[PDB]
């Protein structure tokens, strides 16, 4: 859990 | 989110949209695993409502979204409607989510877990951008 | 209501510091965040407040309530997942 | 009711108390007939919740109350969680209310029904008497 | 929260007159009452607002929302049963 | 409907 395949960008 | 930014498609996997049978998005939610969704008790989720995973653009018909049916609503019995305390409800899905590059689970903390003030986190969703 | 998914970084406050804004409405199973220039708003409810712990995104709060005007100077109130994870673990086990 | 008065026992027949399985009264309601109860959509009623008719004193164990089980929750699909508009939900009882001297139905108006400003009416319930 | 059932007389206002207090939050399927010295409060929600018509008590409103402080000078907001009786009649017929 | 067996007193 907690680790997306597409990564967030803030 | 008032003053937020547009998220990257697929980057917040666990985020789901709760919508009634009219198509209207009233609340958000989070996949904790393939058969369970956590939302707020105050949201008032029934089983006529549907869970929509794998979505980014609500107005895009080409998206490979997952319309999930709710089997049961498990409201936290320590939820207080008057104070709005213990505002958490679990939704058992009658149909399990297929986990993919865009659909997945967020991690749950330990009761003992510690999150200090001054720590920067992230909130997501399709709520009003202005009031 | 926006068509596509939005996001916003914001800090966690202390309940003590948050009671300065909301007083006695802030209870033990609530955690505040905001007053930073961003604000969760109507339609975001039920949604997730995530923080990274050991490089994994972990549920710290649920979009609950706040300012009627979604004021970006006023802290939003989320359900404290840390206080509510025991009931969740009990529910999933039994169902 | 802040600044209200104590009702006469049995005088508001249709008034029912919605309580979770913890015994806690979160919302009120009204019997429109022996199998249907009207409440607010924002109340968030599930089927783990119970309808209690024939009650006056919540702390009185000698009362001949009627604990009614909810079969289905019919939320109005035109209900708007964001504006809190069209805030009405129907509750189909799995077990029908027995109408008595204390348990009965309130009348529903016609769509055409008219209720002018300046007209005095009545509100009831077990909500906070002070804040 | 009181142990026994309370009651309170109060007048119906006009939406126009009520928009003076609540502005654009007042919608068509809402009807105000109060500002009379009494006020519905947390826990009363879902409850009935009845008026007598032809000597029979008839559902005019459902306790919805109002002042966070249950202010007895500020009008409460109830769901307009007159606007919502068609859907109710449709639902009971079909179920 | 609308006519209780026990009558209200306001
Ligand atoms: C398969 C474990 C990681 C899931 C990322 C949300
Ligand atoms: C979530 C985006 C908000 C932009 C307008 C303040
Ligand atoms: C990184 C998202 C840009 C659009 C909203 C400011
Ligand atoms: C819940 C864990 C699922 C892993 C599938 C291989
Ligand atoms: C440091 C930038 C913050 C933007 C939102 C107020
Ligand atoms: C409903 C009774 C309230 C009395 C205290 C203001
Ligand atoms: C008629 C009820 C009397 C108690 C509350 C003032
Ligand atoms: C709904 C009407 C019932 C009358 C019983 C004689
Ligand atoms: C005329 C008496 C009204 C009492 C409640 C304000
Ligand atoms: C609530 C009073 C019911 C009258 C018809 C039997």
């Amino acid at each position: 859990c907690g680790v997306p395949a597409i990564q967030p960008v803030l | 989110i008032v003053n937020g930014e547009e998220a990257v498609p697929g980057s917040w996997p666990w985020q789901v949209s709760l919508q009634d049978k009219t198509g209207f998005h009233f609340c958000g939610g989070s996949l904790i695993n393939e058969n369970w969704v956590v939302t707020a008790a105050h949201c008032g989720v029934t089983t006529s409502d549907v869970v929509v995973a794998g979505e980014f653009d609500q107005g895009s018909s080409s998206e490979k979204i997952q319309k999930l049916k709710i089997a049961k609503v498990f409201k936290n019995s320590k939820y207080n409607s008057l104070t709005i305390n213990n505002d958490i409800t679990l939704l058992k899905l009658s149909t399990a989510a297929s986990f993919s590059q865009t659909v997945s689970a967020v991690c749950l903390p330990s009761a003992s877990d510690d999150f200090a003030a001054g720590t920067t986190c992230v909130t997501t969703g399709w709520g009003l951008t202005r009031y | 209501t926006p068509d596509r998914l939005q996001q916003a970084s914001l800090p966690l406050l202390s309940n003590t510091n948050c009671k300065k804004y909301w007083g006695t409405k802030i209870k033990d199973a609530m955690i505040c965040a905001g007053a930073s220039g961003v604000s969760s708003c109507m339609g975001d409810s039920g949604g997730p407040l995530v923080c990274k712990k050991n490089g994994a995104w972990t549920l710290v709060g649920i979009v609950s309530w706040g300012s009627s005007t979604c004021s970006t100077s006023t802290p939003g109130v989320y359900a404290r997942v840390t206080a509510l994870v025991n009931w969740v673990q009990q529910t999933l086990a039994a169902n």
